[PDB]
């Protein structure tokens, strides 16, 4: 890959959610960039916006 | 002027009647004076502030939606995410650009109503007692004055009792 920040190689980010009462399974023989834990999943009423206006 | 009245046959503008939205002008012996009304002035404005409350300050609170501006050429989904949002704005606009057209035109035949429903009232509580001089203004046969005025200007008028000057100055005098 083109030279980026020195490095010419890179990583591919992926996601997986596990519903209560299910188990997660990771099985790699190389190149695994494993996770250190899970993020909490809320339902609420939030979003995100691209804006330069100041708060 | 769907009802006609305003800007119809009452083709004159009441300059600075500030004590309301309506009233009369008496030409009795006591000179003149443009008096202010209520059950018509509050009446119309009652409604205008009614259709309005409807319009103004109400619905719509939406949180997470689809994106609408785009940084790189994606195709298909892209196209679509646009065309969907575009179609929305587009519709919502025409709904708007007409909610006005309508509410607006009818806002009118609603004012030009209270008019053509007051002259049309005076011209009821009093029989041959007088007639709208030609058009616009009225014509009286009695020597009504400031006190006498609180008759029609209060619906307190007897076309029976206070009738004396009837046939007379009418079709009775020489001709
Ligand atoms: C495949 O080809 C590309 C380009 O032909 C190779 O990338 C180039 O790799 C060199 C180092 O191997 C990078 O050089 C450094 O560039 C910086 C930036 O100006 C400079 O400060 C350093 O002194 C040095 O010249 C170069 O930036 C990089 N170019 C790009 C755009 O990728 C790549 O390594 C080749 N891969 C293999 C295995 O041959």
């Amino acid at each position: 890959r083109p030279w980026v920040r020195g490095l010419s190689s890179r990583i591919s980010i992926y996601w997986t959610i596990v519903k209560p009462g299910d188990v997660l399974v990771i099985n790699s023989n190389g190149n695994l960039i494993a996770p250190r834990g899970y993020f909490k999943m809320r339902t609420g009423k939030s979003s995100i916006m691209r804006s330069d206006a100041p708060i | 002027g769907l009802f006609g009245a305003i800007a119809g046959f009452i083709e004159n503008g009441w300059e600075g009647m500030i004590d309301g939205w309506y009233g009369f002008r008496h030409q009795n012996s006591e000179g003149t004076g443009q008096a202010a009304d209520l059950k018509s002035t509050q009446a119309a404005i009652d409604q205008i502030n009614g259709k309005l409350n409807r319009v103004i300050e109400k619905t719509n609170e939406k949180f997470h939606q689809i994106e609408k501006e785009f940084s790189e050429v994606e195709g298909r989904i892209q196209d679509l995410e646009k065309y969907v949002e575009d179609t929305k704005i587009d519709l919502w606009s025409y709904n708007a650009e007409l909610l006005v057209a309508l509410e607006n035109q009818h806002t009118i035949d609603l004012t030009d109503s209270e008019m053509n429903k007051l002259f049309e009232k005076t011209r009821r509580q009093l029989r041959e007692n007088a007639e709208e001089m030609g058009n616009g203004c009225f014509k009286i046969y009695h020597k009504c004055d400031n006190a006498c005025i609180e008759s029609i200007r209060n619906g307190t008028y007897d076309h029976d009792v206070y009738r004396d000057e009837a046939l007379n100055n009418r079709f009775q005098i020489k001709g």
